[PDB]
């Protein structure tokens, strides 16, 4: 309340706080120490650069499945000779 | 009274012609004019004398710089960027601050463009190379049932040379064939991944935040060796800050400057193997000056703020503070700021990038 | 009481929330994330930030 | 025929060269990329969203004070930039 | 051997192939270009 006797004594002890690093320990207190998410924090440290291997897969299973048909028409072969 | 410390209070261009307030510009020559004209009076910008901001030597217990001229009826007010501590909180009256601000990090503009024979192991992965592999010998070893233990040595030698890449026996020929489109999407893949990196070539930067300069060593870093970011680590009782400084306290060579224009020069000279520590707001105009080779990274150590400071109990002491109220709320405060900072700043940082090519 | 923070009703001019209850006595203190603006700093006193 | 020896050195020697003819495949590509990116300046909004190019105008004239008084969004940020381009965007006469 | 016949059709075809294979390749090369152009909102100037 404007002129009140709790003024400058309250605005000092918000000051001493501050410099004390008090303010700064509530806040890491309830934000993050008391927080649920150091996971997905720890996950965007960082995330790295190039090609993935999804899509290179998926010429992978098309040539093993190449690999396959031909066994299968090599043993049909010597079965007809 | 106010101090010379660019750019809140620099010396215009031609002052040797001129004289009075119109001799001075910057952020708090502006920020005087606008505070003045809400407080409705005339004034005359002085320079401080010894050129200090405000401190207290213990034995004379005498104030010096700006906070002194004020405490001693030197000047009637202070416009410049003076932190508001509790030290002085209790000799003065300060404003509500007109900039925030605290502790940040200032490393070297990553260019780096290393040889690194894992720039070639990136394009195509690790994993991929390896099921490249696992299907060579897949491929080598299906053509190897198609066609005595010696004779199947000289075959597996054979079609290892089949695989070795480079009649119609449709069994092992349809292998032939989809193993050759398989390696020309590869190659394909390859070519075009490698095609990217050498197109755009965007730079990443190792350290993010505070807490990755304490968790490694390479990098090294410090501080100024007398001010109030110096002595924030060692009294500091906060985790990540805690190592920093006891890394700092006993780090060989010396890892504090003697001035700021050192430490951005060891930054700049160190091929970003040292980083310096300084208040963001220097360090953000640091920034916007040529070669436009230093970056702030992270968001700020702490919480700070500078403040329009006048005598205890003086006349204008209300006024002030609610003019500085109305000029944040006006925008007028960040405009100033990006007025001296950004807009007349000699470094356009996404500027810089639109017009750097390789 | 009514669970606001500190404006004022152009109409009735009548101050609501914790703002309100330091301006008519009904709190000796407010200590909670009251934003410092000029509008409330004309009525009451705000701490550094 | 298979002869594993030199065998191995057509093969590795294949794949040397199959990355070489990639690698300069792939850079080849990047210059002409860039080579397109650059964008002639075509409106005023170019001279904006770019500083590589400087501009100015004459320092006194209808021209100078067009952009000083103007509200547009475009030309606002052109005026900004003119007015604190150092050295002097702003020439004496037309010629 | 020479059969000009079928010979023309193995180059052709080739040709064909060539072309295709090169499209492949260039438009590949663009979708991982432009999948690095696409930078993420860092400031509000980005929005
Ligand atoms: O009230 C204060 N305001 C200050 C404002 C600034 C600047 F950022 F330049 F505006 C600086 N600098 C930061 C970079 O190094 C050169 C000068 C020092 C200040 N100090 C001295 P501290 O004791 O080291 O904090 C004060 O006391
Ligand atoms: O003094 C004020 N302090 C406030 C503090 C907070 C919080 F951050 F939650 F602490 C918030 N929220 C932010 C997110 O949305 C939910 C509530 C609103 C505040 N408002 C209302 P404004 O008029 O929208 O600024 C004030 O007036």
């Amino acid at each position: 309340p404007k002129g009140s006797s709790l003024g400058t004594p309250v605005n000092l002890a918000v000051l001493k706080l501050s410099e004390q690093g008090l303010l700064d320990k509530l806040k890491n207190k309830w934000w993050y120490d008391k927080g649920e998410c150091g996971a997905k924090d720890s996950g965007s440290k960082e995330k790295t650069s190039a090609l993935s291997l999804s899509n290179v897969a998926g010429v992978f299973y098309i040539l093993v499945g190449g690999l396959g048909l031909a066994m299968l028409v090599a043993l049909i072969e010597f079965c007809y000779k | 009274t106010t101090i010379l410390e660019s750019p809140y209070v620099m010396m215009k261009a031609n002052h040797a012609a001129l004289a009075g307030n119109e001799r001075y510009e910057g952020y708090c020559v502006d920020l005087a004019a606008e505070i003045a004209k809400h407080c409705g009076f005339k004034y005359k910008l002085t320079i401080v004398g010894d050129g200090k901001y405000g401190a207290r030597d213990a034995d004379t217990k005498i104030w010096n710089g700006m906070v002194g001229e004020l405490v001693y009826g030197k000047a009637d007010i202070a416009i410049a960027p003076l932190t508001i501590t509790l030290v002085r909180e209790e000799v003065i009256d300060f404003s509500k601050p007109f900039m925030s601000l605290g502790i940040s990090i200032m490393i070297k503009k990553p260019q780096k463009s290393k040889p690194g024979v894992f720039s070639f192991l990136d394009p195509l992965a690790y994993e991929i190379w390896m099921c490249i592999v696992f299907a060579y010998i897949g491929v080598s070893v299906v053509l190897f049932l198609v066609s005595t233990n010696e004779f199947g040595i000289f075959n597996s030698l054979w079609f290892s040379l089949g695989a070795f890449m480079q009649p119609r026996s449709l069994s092992g020929r349809i292998v032939g064939g989809v193993w050759w489109f398989f390696t020309l999407i590869i190659i394909s893949s390859y070519t075009a991944n490698l095609a990217a990196f050498l197109t755009v070539e965007r730079m990443v930067s190792p350290i993010e935040s505070a807490e990755d300069l304490s968790k490694q060593t390479e990098i090294a870093y410090g501080t100024l060796d007398s001010g109030s970011t110096k002595e924030f680590f060692r009294r500091s009782k906060i985790a990540v800050f805690d190592k920093m400084w006891t890394y700092m306290r006993s780090a060989e060579p010396s890892v504090f400057v003697r001035t700021t224009a050192e430490g951005v020069a060891r930054v700049r000279k160190s091929k970003g193997k040292y980083a310096y520590l300084l208040e963001s707001t220097m360090n953000e105009y640091i920034e916007q000056r040529k070669p436009c080779d230093t970056m702030k990274v992270g968001g700020n150590l702490d919480s700070k703020g500078y403040g329009i400071a006048t005598p205890k109990g003086s006349s204008l002491g209300t006024p002030v503070n609610l003019a500085v109220l109305k000029l944040s709320e006006q925008g007028l405060l960040d405009k100033l700021k990006n007025k001296w900072w950004y807009d007349k700043g000699e470094c356009g940082a996404k500027d810089s990038g639109s017009k750097e090519k390789t």
